[PDB]
């Protein structure tokens, strides 16, 4: 036995011996004859500190000899080609290896270990891996990584076995990896990768049993190399076991709540097709998810094929066995920060103390995400202590950035310069009470704007709020002459929503609007009737004023993936703005919008385009005002000719060319919309290629003008612009850019019937945003 | 209106109803009895030679 | 938020639920763990009348109760004696109606 | 690295302490490693590894911050400085959000989180625990009870948002939650009458008069005798 008295120890260069003091699990005045011999060495392991102490009993004075443990002063690396050399640091960081870290050799091996297999993962197959150390300072070492790269690993040949029904032609066109050819080259479509292949084993065990061929049983997988390590090549053994017809599934077990037959009618199967075994997949998680909705979570589902060989059938019987229906004890939420708590309790379905139904909670947690404050929700389900019935629901957030300044401009291809400014804000640091300033200005255009509104007006939902605008719109501006007339508008409104179901949600729109209209020197037919019918002259001029009290009804709705670079969902609104009487100029329009999406190829995609819009005339006048009539023609209506050339075109003083515009607007738009395969798939540009008609019509015929007509015949009836259904059809390339500095939209179309007075622009490009 | 205005009551309660207490949690000794402080901008230390 | 207008879309909430046939199991005399684990966990149990476990339910839409129905039961020297509430005769009629 | 130039340890920190006080962050966390490295064997080092936290601390990255304060807790656990690294510990995991954007001098400190108040709190136990009298121990026991009380109105919170909409059977449960666990607030003469509402809400006629009772007992002269619960705002 022994009794330490005031151990003291040496050895040491930076370790400040009070704190290696600290760190002995004993002290002074302890007995110890061998008991922590080795615990002292055990906890200095730990912990990283030293690598060799020597520890010894005499006189009351340990001799405690140490030496200390290297330090990584600095990490060097280079030679990375396939990958960078920031990342590689990075993932090896994580293995540690930072400033000084106690660095340790057995680390080192681990982490060269881990980064040469992981490349050997990819199509690297030799590759040098030389780690050098070096002695610097006191106890600072340096280790650089220096990567030696081959060129990569092709694949020559692939081929399978025992494909006595299937042609292996289609095998290897329905793999995610081909063969080396003529355009094969490019994206290095040829490489090697262990994930790549493992998830081409999949694709290729879905394709045969989807089809109705049944266990599959896969052989083994045969890899071959060449000589030095370079070329690769592939032999795949399978084995088949012919086709079965599937028709006779079953369900049993017990269903204390939900109804047998409710079940059966959701096991939608037929005896035909042989099979399709993700539709097995789709209606096992389709049952899962029923039953979960009532409140059985942890019903787990077994199945077993019942195999009939001779008459060739399997037949399928589902013992479900649910139990221990869970409630929902309480529902936390983490990661709050600069937002209020009832912002998400008011959106969050599965209130509490409720059946836990998993068909209400992906609805929550489609709802919190589609607010735009959040960037990443999860819905754990973690038990209780009193784990009979009693679930939580904890949540997790990840606070993004909500307000921002917005100052953006752009470049349109006629009238040039716009500018975009006002601030914007999401969250006024409390609820959602989202405020929006704005301010545009253009050499043609102006249009300022103060926006507020209120999420949740009353306890379940109504959007309402108010805003500001003092809309300008004149367009004596350069070559394109669109008819001559300078407005202003001014005025607010209330806007209200309000939600008629869980997915559709209406909102109506009243607003007070002042606005005055001025025209130039001496006017067309179609102006100087209506400036003398409601307007006052002023010498060779004249003007108007008045007030605008009209009311908007709206609704829309969208389900597209994305925002940019979309996929499957379809964009849908109804529109229409109706003059209220009481105020002049009694006048009403309605819109529609549809843009259908189809991806019937994983790179190729489609889009079905269309939109209709009527503006009748009623109450006190007849006619419709030219200012709020439609301009048919444009970029993102026929995507050919110059824009506000549709529709009725007439003469004016010095032989000129205008055009008024006709209220009853439609077009159909259709494209191929596809990003660059030449490079990879990077999500930055898509190309298409445009294919759209267009229409406006007013209805009346146009022969009186400025003595001459712009029209062959000399009773060209105006109600169409051409044949039945008025319309001009186009074709031509679309290529956009979606960088975030505005996005580029460069559409070069082909016009087609054209016709000798409708002006033409072949190239067309827009820029910003020119809202 | 009588409202609360920071009165910390230990919750009483009349015979055969089981008193709730069940302990406190978070307990507020705030070291003692819940005194206050300023502010002296002690966010850093020179220790340049103290 | 005052004269609240006809936006017909409001959210449905619950409070609890039960088994019906495992009511029909209950019988006076049992422990407290045994028909915790036949009948379930309560949803509202206070503090204040500690032997009172109690289930109810309330399809409500707008402070408006729909639908309800509760179920009490009372404790003593750590064993079922009584029960009560409306839920053990609807409980009987859908066990002979089903079954 | 693109100086790396020899100079004297007292100039290396006076300049990494003047970068400080010029809103030098990026380039500061690059000038202190520095030292340490070539002087590990220096109270420099230790000056380092703590401003280095603090540089951290006031910018808006807590992981980074969080990593360092760490790193110097477990390598020098018997500085006498340790009470500043607790501080700094308990005022980056409190999340105080330093940006005059959205000063919001009230801060009613009811909308945060509890991960963070719940963590902060035990961090600043953990502080009055280990030095209870330091040169700073009655802001901690400040801030302590500020969080207490902060989380005593998230509690209420929650319960109130579920009577605006129906639930009285959650409600309930959750004001059963602030009264058996939630003393020492101020949240306590409320959760009775809300508790008391919700009961009569379900047709309980006995539990209703017991927590009455049980509230008038305990607070004689009180407004939710008289008026009902009703929801503000």
């Amino acid at each position: 036995d022994f009794t330490i008295q005031d151990i003291r120890v040496e050895g040491l260069q930076r370790t400040e011996p009070s704190t290696v003091f600290n760190y002995l699990p004993v002290k002074v005045g302890d007995t110890y004859n061998d008991t922590h011999g080795s615990a002292i060495i055990k906890s200095l392991y730990a912990t990283g500190f030293f690598d060799d102490v020597r520890v010894e009993t005499a006189d009351g004075q340990l001799l405690l000899t140490v030496i200390e443990r290297p330090t990584i002063g600095s990490l060097n690396i280079t030679g990375a080609k396939m990958l960078q050399n920031d990342a590689i640091k990075k993932n090896l960081e994580s293995f540690g290896l930072a400033q000084s870290q106690y660095f340790n050799q057995a680390t080192l091996n681990q982490a060269v270990a881990g980064l040469k297999e992981e490349y050997l993962g990819r199509g690297k197959l030799n590759i040098q891996i030389t780690p050098k150390v070096t002695k610097l300072a006191r106890n600072r070492v340096d280790i650089d990584i220096t990567i030696d790269e081959g060129k990569s690993a092709k694949i020559t040949d692939i081929e399978f076995e025992g494909n006595q029904v299937y042609s292996d032609r289609k095998l290897m066109r329905q793999m995610s990896l081909t063969e080396g050819g003529i355009w094969t080259w490019l994206t290095r479509s040829d490489r090697f990768d262990r994930q790549k292949f493992a998830q081409d084993m999949e694709k290729v065990t879905d394709f045969y049993q989807n089809n109705g061929y049944f266990d599959f049983r896969i052989l083994d997988t045969d890899i071959q190399t060449n000589e030095d390590k370079t070329r690769q090549t592939i032999k795949i053994t399978v084995h088949e076991g012919g086709r079965f017809r599937w028709g006779k599934v079953s369900i049993e077990g017990d269903t204390n709540e939900v109804p047998k037959a409710e079940l059966e009618k959701l096991l939608t199967m037929k005896p035909g097709k042989w099979y399709e075994r993700q539709q097995m997949t789709a209606v096992l998680g389709e049952i899962q998810n029923r039953m979960g909705s009532a409140g059985y979570a942890y019903s787990e589902i077994s199945v077993q094929p019942l195999p009939n060989a001779g008459t060739k059938t399997v037949d399928f019987v589902l013992h479900i066995e649910p139990g221990r229906k869970i409630y929902v004890n309480e529902i936390h939420i983490t990661g709050n920060n600069k937002t209020r708590d009832e912002v998400v309790r008011r959106e969050l379905r599965q209130m509490e103390s409720a059946p836990y139904d998993t068909s209400k909670l992906q609805r929550s947690k489609e709802r919190v995400e589609l607010l735009g404050y959040f960037d990443n929700v999860q819905f754990d389900a973690v038990p209780l202590a009193g784990t009979p019935d009693k679930v939580d629901l904890n949540m997790s957030l990840t606070e993004r950035s909500t307000g921002s300044l917005d100052l953006s401009a752009g470049w349109v291809q006629d009238t040039g310069l716009v500018m975009s400014a006002g601030v914007s804000q999401d969250n006024l640091f409390g609820t959602g009470k989202s405020a929006a300033l704005r301010a545009s200005r253009s050499k043609t255009t102006l249009n300022g704007s103060l926006s507020f509104t209120d999420p949740y007006f009353t306890a379940d939902g109504v959007s309402l709020g108010y805003d500001i605008y003092g809309k300008a719109f004149d367009p004596r501006k350069a070559s394109t002459s669109v008819k001559q007339y300078k407005t202003t508008t001014a005025g607010g409104g209330v806007r209200m929503g309000i939600p008629v179901t869980e997915y559709d949600r209406v909102n109506f729109g009243l607003a007070a609007e002042h606005l005055t209209v001025n025209t130039y020197n001496k006017a067309p037919k179609r102006y100087a009737d209506f400036i003398r019918k409601y307007g006052k002259t002023d010498g060779a001029d004249g003007s108007f004023k008045g007030l605008l009290y009209k009311g908007t009804v709206g609704w829309g709705r969208n389900k597209t993936d994305s925002a940019s670079w979309p996929t499957r969902g379809y964009l849908t609104g109804v529109n229409a703005e109706i003059a209220l009487p009481g105020s002049k100029l009694q006048y009403y329009s309605a819109t529609h919008n549809q843009t259908w999406f189809f991806p019937l190829s994983k790179t190729f995609t489609l889009m079905l385009g269309g939109e209709v819009g009527i503006a009748g005339g009623y109450g006190r006048t007849k006619e419709i005002p030219f200012f709020e009539n439609f301009y048919g023609g444009g970029l993102g209506s026929v995507r050919g000719y110059e824009s506000g050339t549709l529709g009725p075109k007439v003469y004016d003083e010095y032989g000129e060319k205008i055009s008024y515009g006709g209220n009853k607007k439609a077009n159909v738009s259709a494209e191929l919309l596809f990003p660059m395969p030449g490079a990879k798939d990077a999500r930055t540009v898509r190309l298409s290629l445009f294919a759209d008609a267009g229409s406006v019509w007013d209805g009346r015929t146009y022969t009186a003008a400025e003595n001459g007509n712009n029209k062959s015949v000399y009773s060209e009836n105006a109600h169409k612009s051409t044949f039945t259904n008025e319309l001009r059809y186009s074709a031509g390339g679309a290529v956009t850019w979606l960088s975030p500095l505005g996005p580029m939209k460069f559409s070069y179309a082909y016009p087609l019937k054209k016709k000798p007075e409708d002006e033409i622009q072949r190239f067309q490009f827009q820029l910003g945003t020119t809202f | 209106y009588q409202s609360r205005s920071h009165r910390l009551i230990k919750l009483e309660v009349p015979p055969d109803l089981n008193n709730p207490d069940q302990g406190n949690l978070y307990r507020l000794p705030a070291g003692s009895g819940a005194v206050r402080a300023s502010d002296l901008e002690k966010r850093r230390t020179p220790a340049v030679q103290q | 938020r005052v004269s609240l207008f006809p936006s017909y879309k409001l959210k449905i909430i619950q409070g609890n639920e039960l088994e019906p046939r495992a009511v029909a199991a209950l019988r006076p005399g049992m422990t407290k763990d045994q028909v915790l684990l036949l009948l379930g966990s309560p949803i509202l149990r206070d503090a204040f009348h500690t032997d009172r476990w109690d289930y109810t339910f309330n399809t409500s839409r707008n402070g408006i109760i729909k639908e309800r129905s509760n179920l009490t039961v009372y404790f003593e020297n750590g064993v079922l004696v009584r029960t009560e509430g409306d839920a053990l005769q609807n409980a009987a009629e859908a066990l002979r109606a089903k079954q | 690295a693109q100086i790396t130039q020899d100079w004297s340890v007292e100039k290396l920190y006076a300049e990494a302490q003047d970068e400080l006080n010029s809103s030098n962050y990026t380039r500061a966390v690059k000038l202190y490693e520095i030292l340490e490295s070539r002087f590990p064997t220096s109270r420099h080092a230790r000056q380092s590894q703590l401003d280095t936290a603090y540089a951290y601390y006031k910018d808006d990255e807590k992981d980074k911050a969080l990593a360092a304060i760490e790193r110097f807790r477990r390598l020098h656990p018997q500085h006498p400085n340790m009470d500043y690294a607790l501080y700094l510990r308990g005022l980056v995991l409190f999340n105080e959000d330093q940006s005059f954007l959205n000063k919001l001098a009230s801060q009613d400190w009811s909308d945060r989180d509890p991960k963070a108040n719940r963590e902060a709190y035990q961090a600043f136990a953990e502080l009055v625990q280990r030095f209870p009298n330091s040169k700073y121990a009655a802001d901690a026991t400040a801030r302590m009870v500020k969080l207490v009380d902060a989380l005593g109105g998230n509690e209420m919170s929650v319960a109130r948002y579920y009577m605006k909409r129906g639930a009285y059977i959650a409600a309930a449960n959750r004001a059963k939650k602030i009264i058996g666990s939630y003393q020492n607030t101020r949240y306590v003469e409320e959760s009775l009458a809300i508790l008391e509402l919700a009961y009569k809400k379900l047709d309980k006629p006995q539990l209703a008069a017991d927590t009455r009772r049980v509230l008038e007992t305990n607070f004689p002269k009180s407004p939710f005798l008289t008026h009902a619960w009703q929801p503000d705002d």
